[PDB]
């Protein structure tokens, strides 16, 4: 009914917390690493795109890891294991915000807010689509300040 | 771009191609192929066509699930894409052959209430990253979907780098599976 | 009624026949007969009573989705309702007629842990709205549900001002989407 | 999984975030509108029917406004979209607590405060039946208590 | 165990044989025989054995239906179990005996991606406390795994203090409500 | 959907909420109850076993006491409303860690924290397994401690 999938990438670092996305989780970039702060949020929200990714790769990771392979690749693992790592209603309600010409996430890209001098950064949120283009940066440039005031309210 | 003067806006995009050793991934090259991938070296290739390459209406999948010669991968994402159609009805539509452990479906797409509608709708789903392209429109329509060509062939292939138009994701499948056997209708009185 | 000196108590009522269009309302006229309008100009009419209309053992759901003629919405709901009964194992209980694609279903209701139990579990649920005075009891019995009505008879009709009893609701229907094929028998070992 | 479709009515607002019941919408009453603070509560608590009812409504508005219709009515798109709309373990445990004798909600009367003066008000909660007879406001005067007491502190 | 100077370590263990008179209780006793008790009357006893029992590649789910002759509870539980299983596609693997209202389930098991896999896939989630013991190991092998024994017989029983090696839990069955028909292959065009 | 089932024990109490395992639901035949404060929390969180299996046994009570007994029995109750009691994911989860060596909850164990004078509790937590052994309380000491702080904290 619920994801509960846990992520952990507690080792090496100065908090408990937190999760990174190494330079192969990521299209032309480096290692990302998101603090407790933002990453504990995945605990609760139900409408975030990138917990839910987050929750797939960690998954992924583990997988590969922790279980044997087979010879040919079998797909029972997340066939079973979906509702686990993602809300599949958020897929659902991104695929009725585009059959309703609406802008919705395909799932690609997100954008964070990043303190200059900290380095603390916020739950990044997903860049919507429209027709395969992406938004401006002034079509939601108030959720972007929403955001910054989130932040320094923190 | 400096928001509240010292919060930076920044952006990341997240290779999802990285998650084919666990999931599918499907992807877009151009209006009329798209792809599935089941990690490397297999997956299928869903093709919009007016070329039809099953003149039969058998398909004979109780034979095909004794021989067992298939990809079981495949034919589960056959499976849920078949019990993924809505209000299927028409038997004679789908087509396929699986002789020797390959795979070949063909649907008879030939506006808001036949069977093209529902196996559309599926489609645009199951490859969710670049379908849009495939269609007369491209959003507004969701009972009378449409596209010209007259018949969707989904065949099995081999690994190369066709993602073209959309980059591979698994967010289509994974939104399917929980569609599977939810607008199907009643053939027998004892399922 | 105020409550701490300014907080003052109202109330809302809901209209759910604003929501015609987009999902099916269900609702209860009298004891017998129920319905289930899908927008306007078209629906279903379930009605528990002793006359039955089919004398014959048929149901001959292939012949009717080879040559469609019937509402895909009411075959979608009649699909619901079947999927949802829990246990059912009597073919013979269900027979229906869907010659010039209407749609007539009758459930032989002819006492814990029956057929007739389910099917009036089932019924109870697509129109819970004013079922509870249809059924003998109308509380603390599930599994031993019973009703003294011989036949649950579902049939195509035309939209009126049925809801006399119960308001329009697709609370229902919307319930009953999620228990589709839970509690179905196997028939086959390949389903 | 879980819902995750949101309310958008924000034009000519004092306040974004709100949503408002039309005349269409209400047995035997005008228009009415709930402010942010109430209406909010909906993108997080999971057993609130008014709630669901709100995003069906918002969602019958979107559906009729934004995608063709049919020649003849088809219900796939409330068939694919219901659990992101709406909770059905709420409608199951209505059901439940309807076939053990207990008060239960039908979805049809919902109860708020309202405050005289500044026209504040909280989530409507709904007007619980038993046997095809509604509470009659001793029976649940506590809830409508606390409810108060919630409004003070905020 | 005192933390913070003030607050004790406490601990507490359900005793979830109360709950058998509402849902199933699954349970293991030794490697070779697992149960899954309904009520304090019936119940499955689960073998993975070398023995054969029915010795034929019949199962007649259609005239067990007929009959109705079964308990249905039990008969629900053998329909999560085979509706759980991943992509069965061989028919012959299962065979079974309803005569007289009984119960006799008999999976043929006899490395990797195949229906003995499966079949072993759902009997560890069905009884998930205490299974891992009948497998060959534990952990680190999923998508494969395999146990010596050749056969999973599920036969009807009466109710015992099974239960040596793990407590009864509903966790087992209740887990699987969900997997149901989410990796069934299809068998015809119309389902 | 998620869980909606809501626990009511609060009749004869000190204040009008916690629940009590009875002699019955427990091994070692105790009485044991938990505050408001403590069963609250089962009320949202989506990661929590105790709480499944408190809305479980709960149900079975009602059941029993509200719904006529058929001769022979059926299971049909609970696969209806399984959903509603418990998020059967999290079940998913506790499989998952199982198949990859990561220690996890069989839902037969449970611990918490006790304040010595108030008989203040926490929200009980599952006592992980690996294999066929237990773990050590030193194998997750930190956790108790953390727990030590948010009760501190309230
Ligand atoms: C959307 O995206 C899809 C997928 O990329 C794309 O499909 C491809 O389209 C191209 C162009 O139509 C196809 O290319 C032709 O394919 C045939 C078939 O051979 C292929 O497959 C065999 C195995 O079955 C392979 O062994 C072989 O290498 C190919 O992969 C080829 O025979 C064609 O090559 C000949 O024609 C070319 C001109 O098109 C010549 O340049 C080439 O030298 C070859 O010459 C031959 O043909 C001459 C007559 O034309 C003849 O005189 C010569 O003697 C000689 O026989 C060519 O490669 C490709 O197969 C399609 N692939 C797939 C996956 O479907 C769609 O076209 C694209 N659509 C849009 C909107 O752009
Ligand atoms: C989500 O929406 C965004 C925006 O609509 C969408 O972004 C587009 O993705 C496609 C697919 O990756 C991009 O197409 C690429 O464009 C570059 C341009 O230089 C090409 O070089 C790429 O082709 C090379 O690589 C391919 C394999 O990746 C090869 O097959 C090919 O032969 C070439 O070697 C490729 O065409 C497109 O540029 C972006 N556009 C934007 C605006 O960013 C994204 O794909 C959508 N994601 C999902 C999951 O749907
Ligand atoms: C939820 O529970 C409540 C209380 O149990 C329940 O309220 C009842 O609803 C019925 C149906 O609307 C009401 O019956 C109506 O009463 C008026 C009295 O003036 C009649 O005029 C109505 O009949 C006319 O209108 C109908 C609808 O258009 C026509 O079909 C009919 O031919 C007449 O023109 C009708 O009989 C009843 O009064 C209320 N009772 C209370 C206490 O409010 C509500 O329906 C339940 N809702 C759901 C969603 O199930
Ligand atoms: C969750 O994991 C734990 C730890 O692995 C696991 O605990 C084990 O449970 C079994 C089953 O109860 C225990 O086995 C018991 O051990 C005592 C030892 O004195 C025996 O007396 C018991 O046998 C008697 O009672 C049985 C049940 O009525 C009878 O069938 C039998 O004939 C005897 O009368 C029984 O063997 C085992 O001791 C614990 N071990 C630990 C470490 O606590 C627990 O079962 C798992 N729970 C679930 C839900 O899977
Ligand atoms: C609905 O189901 C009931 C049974 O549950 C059907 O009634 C049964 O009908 C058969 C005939 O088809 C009756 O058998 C007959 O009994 C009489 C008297 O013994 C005998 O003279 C006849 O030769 C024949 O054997 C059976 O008794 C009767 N049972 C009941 C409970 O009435 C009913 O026909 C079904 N209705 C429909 C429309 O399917
Ligand atoms: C499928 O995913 C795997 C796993 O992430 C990818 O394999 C990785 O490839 C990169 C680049 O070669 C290596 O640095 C990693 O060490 C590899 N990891 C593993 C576990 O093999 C693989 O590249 C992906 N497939 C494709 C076609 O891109
Ligand atoms: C689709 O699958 C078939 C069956 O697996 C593939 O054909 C097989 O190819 C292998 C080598 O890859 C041969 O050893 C088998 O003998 C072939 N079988 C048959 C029946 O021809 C086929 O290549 C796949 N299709 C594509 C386009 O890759
Ligand atoms: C796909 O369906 C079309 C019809 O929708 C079939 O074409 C018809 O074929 C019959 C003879 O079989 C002709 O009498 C009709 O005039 C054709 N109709 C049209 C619109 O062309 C077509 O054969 C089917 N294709 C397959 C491969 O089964
Ligand atoms: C079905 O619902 C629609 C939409 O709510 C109703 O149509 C509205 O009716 C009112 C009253 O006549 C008009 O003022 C609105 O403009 C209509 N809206 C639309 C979008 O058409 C319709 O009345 C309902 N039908 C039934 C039979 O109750
Ligand atoms: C419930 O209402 C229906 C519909 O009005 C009643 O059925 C009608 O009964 C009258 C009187 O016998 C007939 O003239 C009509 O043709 C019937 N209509 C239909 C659609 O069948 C029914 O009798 C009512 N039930 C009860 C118990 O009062
Ligand atoms: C049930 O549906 C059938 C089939 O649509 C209806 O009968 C049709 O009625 C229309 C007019 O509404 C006629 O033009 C068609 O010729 C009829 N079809 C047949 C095959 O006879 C029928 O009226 C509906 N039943 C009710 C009670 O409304
Ligand atoms: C099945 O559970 C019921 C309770 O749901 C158990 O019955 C209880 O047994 C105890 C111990 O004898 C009595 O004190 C209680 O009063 C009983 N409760 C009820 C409601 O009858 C029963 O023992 C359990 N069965 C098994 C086989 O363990
Ligand atoms: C697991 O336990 C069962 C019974 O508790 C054992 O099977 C019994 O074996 C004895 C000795 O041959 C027979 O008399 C009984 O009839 C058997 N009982 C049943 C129910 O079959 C079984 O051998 C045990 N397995 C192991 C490995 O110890
Ligand atoms: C279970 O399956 C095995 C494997 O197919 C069957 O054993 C085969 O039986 C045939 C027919 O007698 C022999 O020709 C094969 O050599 C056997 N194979 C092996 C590996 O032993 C077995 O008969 C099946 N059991 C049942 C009860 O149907
Ligand atoms: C499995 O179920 C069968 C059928 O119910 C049981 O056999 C019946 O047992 C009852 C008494 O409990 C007798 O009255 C019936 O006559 C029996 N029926 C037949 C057809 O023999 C059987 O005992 C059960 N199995 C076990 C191991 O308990
Ligand atoms: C945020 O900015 C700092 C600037 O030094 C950089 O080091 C860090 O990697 C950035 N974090 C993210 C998540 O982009
Ligand atoms: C596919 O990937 C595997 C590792 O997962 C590798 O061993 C194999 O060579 C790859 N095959 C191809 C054709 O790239
Ligand atoms: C999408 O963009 C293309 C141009 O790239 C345009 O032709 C098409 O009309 C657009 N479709 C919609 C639905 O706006
Ligand atoms: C169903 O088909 C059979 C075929 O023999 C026929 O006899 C029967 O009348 C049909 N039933 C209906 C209701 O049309
Ligand atoms: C906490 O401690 C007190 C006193 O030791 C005891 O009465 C109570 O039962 C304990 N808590 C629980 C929930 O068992
Ligand atoms: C589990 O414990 C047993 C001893 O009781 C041991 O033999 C076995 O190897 C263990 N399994 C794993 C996976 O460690
Ligand atoms: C737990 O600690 C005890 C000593 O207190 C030790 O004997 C035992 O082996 C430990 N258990 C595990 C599973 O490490």
């Amino acid at each position: 009914g619920t994801f509960t999938w846990t992520l952990s990438d507690s080792e090496g670092k100065d908090t408990p917390g937190g999760y990174c996305l190494t330079r192969w989780m990521l299209i032309e970039a480096e290692l990302k690493c998101f603090g407790n702060t933002a990453v504990a949020k995945c605990n609760e929200k139900h409408d975030e795109e990138f917990c839910d990714m987050l929750r797939l790769f960690d998954f992924n990771k583990q997988a590969i890891q922790r279980l044997k392979a087979p010879a040919q690749m079998s797909i029972q693992l997340i066939n079973k294991a979906v509702n686990a790592l993602i809300n599949d209603q958020l897929i659902m309600k991104n695929h009725l915000r585009d059959i309703m010409c609406i802008p919705y996430c395909n799932y690609s890209k997100y954008w964070y807010l990043n303190h200059t001098t900290t380095g603390r950064t916020s739950l990044p949120k997903c860049w919507l689509v429209s027709n395969g283009s992406y938004l401006n940066e002034t079509h939601f440039s108030d959720d972007i300040e929403q955001q910054a005031d989130n932040m320094i309210t923190e | 771009s400096l928001y509240k003067g010292v919060y930076e806006l920044q952006t990341l995009e997240l290779n999802m191609e990285t998650l084919n050793m666990t999931m599918p991934l499907s992807c877009t090259k151009n209006n009329s192929h798209h792809y599935i991938m089941v990690g490397n070296e297999t997956g299928l290739e869903l093709t919009l066509t007016n070329t039809s390459i099953i003149n039969h209406k058998f398909c004979n999948l109780s034979d095909a699930h004794k021989k067992n010669l298939y990809d079981h991968a495949l034919m589960s994402i056959i499976s849920t894409f078949h019990l993924s159609i809505p209000n299927f009805n028409q038997y004679e539509a789908m087509s396929c052959d699986f002789n020797g452990g390959k795979i070949s479906v063909q649907y008879n797409l030939s506006h808001c209430g036949t069977v093209a509608n529902g196996v559309l709708q599926t489609f645009m789903r199951m490859a969710w990253g670049g379908s849009y392209i495939a269609l007369d429109s491209g959003c507004g329509n969701w009972d009378c979907i449409m596209t010209s060509y007259q018949y969707l062939i989904i065949q099995n292939t081999t690994w190369e780098d066709h993602c073209q138009f959309s980059r591979p994701s698994p967010i289509g499948y994974l939104g399917l599976l929980s569609q599977r056997t939810r607008d199907i209708y009643i053939s027998r009185r004892l399922l």
